[PDB]
């Protein structure tokens, strides 16, 4: 065979900035019932900064290598944050049997993206009391990948019968994450969910290099 | 990150109403805690409000905000105090703080 | 027990540290129902950022020379250096104590 002699680096006409740092500098997180999925579209990723931050205690890929990232162009990225209870941190992973997943947050098993996560201790923490944190203890049906189960009512979980009026019935209000203290320790999950290429993309990194020539054997 | 932009100063002699304005980058959400302060003529600076509720003042003034870029503004009179008193912050990102009025000539 | 603060002024060298303590009546409240205490900074009629500092903890914000006695109602900022013209007047905020109030140094010399 012919061995090319030169190559074709076509990416999109991108010029923003790609504010990953609007989702992970904010002073409110939502708490496991509830994420934004904020949607990043039409800028120039880069994964770099994300990835070597300090201050991140994980960051785990389960699809798309966290070497890579910048390599590839998507059509849309996901950001999922919320705030999570240290013994629950690795539990929204496809491995969902902890009782996290299940009722809170669940990943999907076939993640394309990584997740994201800290220690933040100094923020989302109280000297005592109850705080802005819940959970999610039965559903009966361990929920979907994405889901949001938001519907807090008396339902007869025990099956015991709390018809309407309250037992093990009630509402899962477990107030986790914050308890002046592992189990008790915030770590504001960010999970990034990555469109494989479903539509023309929009989120790349700093590439550019061709001539469209069409008429060499190229890379 | 997060810079909030402002407009000129408002100058007027009667005690008409007076709206200002506050506009920033940005994305939507439910989260609404963006606020005003005044730089009070010989103190330093003080808030009016933040979530549409009112610090101990009287109510003469209007919060007028939104979702994503907050369309942030207001006054009914501007009979008092018009020393540069509507400066924008946003306690979503970094804590950025930035900022206008006046009654002369 | 009103926010109020030492009138430190011009004794500062261009070279040397300096620092501001100011008072409160209690400890740990916020604007959110958490601890926290603020800061801000500037000389001239610009503005300056918001800076926070937490009951058992030490911070960072735009400006990166910070350190502080925050140990009871007497709160204390702690500037590691002031470096020379590079001055501002600093206040004092908290959640449930007017939220921001104060005195506000004034110049090097
Ligand atoms: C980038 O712009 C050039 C024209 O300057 C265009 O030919 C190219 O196709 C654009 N990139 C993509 C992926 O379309
Ligand atoms: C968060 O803010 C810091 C400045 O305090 C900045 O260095 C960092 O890059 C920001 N994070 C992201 C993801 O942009």
């Amino acid at each position: 065979r012919v061995q090319p002699t030169e190559s074709i680096v076509r990416f999109p006409n991108i010029t923003n900035l790609c504010p990953f740092g609007e989702v992970f500098n904010a002073t409110r997180f939502a708490s496991v019932y509830a994420w934004n999925r904020k949607r990043i579209s039409n800028c120039v990723a880069d994964y770099s900064v994300l990835y070597n931050s300090a201050s991140f205690s994980t960051f785990k890929c389960y699809g798309v290598s966290p070497t890579k990232l910048n390599d590839l162009c998507f059509t849309n990225v996901y950001a999922d944050s919320f705030v999570i209870r240290g013994d629950e941190v690795r539990q929204i992973a496809p491995g969902q049997t902890g009782k996290i997943a299940d009722y809170n947050y669940k990943l999907p098993d076939d993640f394309t993206g990584c997740v994201i996560a800290w220690n933040s201790n100094n923020l989302d923490s109280k000297v005592g009391g109850n705080y802005n944190y819940l959970y999610r203890l039965f559903r009966k049906s361990n929920l979907k990948p994405f889901e949001r189960d938001i519907s807090t009512e008396i339902y007869q979980a025990g099956s015991t019968p709390c018809n309407g009026v309250e037992f093990n019935c009630y509402f899962p209000l477990q107030s986790y994450g914050f308890q002046p203290t592992v189990g008790y320790q915030p770590y504001r999950v960010v999970v990034l969910s990555f469109e494989l290429l479903h539509a023309p993309a929009t989120v790349c990194g700093p590439k550019k290099s061709t001539n469209l020539v069409k008429n060499k054997c190229v890379n | 990150q997060v810079q909030l932009v402002q407009s000129g100063s408002e100058l007027k002699k009667p005690g008409a109403s007076v709206t200002v304005s506050c506009k920033a980058s940005g994305y939507s959400f439910p989260t609404h805690a963006m606020n005003w302060v005044r730089q009070a003529p010989g103190q330093g600076l003080e808030w009016m409000g933040w979530i549409p509720t009112y610090a101990g003042f009287t109510g003469r003034f209007v919060f007028s905000l939104d979702t994503s870029v907050s369309t942030a503004y207001q006054i009914s009179s501007l009979k008092a105090d018009d020393t540069a008193v509507y400066y924008c912050a946003r306690g979503h990102v970094l804590e950025w703080f930035q900022g206008l009025v006046t009654v002369s000539s | 027990v009103v926010m109020t603060q030492s009138p430190l002024s011009l004794s500062v060298t261009p070279g040397q540290p300096a620092s501001i303590s100011c008072k409160s009546s209690q400890t740990l409240l916020h604007s959110d129902g958490q601890t926290s205490f603020y800061w801000y900074l500037q000389k001239p009629g610009q503005s300056p950022q918001l800076l926070i500092y937490d009951i058992s903890s030490r911070f960072s914000g735009v400006p990166d020379r910070f350190s502080g006695s925050g140990s009871g109602t007497d709160f204390t900022l702690k500037i590691s250096r002031v470096e020379a013209e590079d001055v501002g007047v600093y206040y004092c905020m908290q959640g449930t104590q007017p939220w921001t109030f104060g005195q506000g140094k004034v110049e090097i010399k």
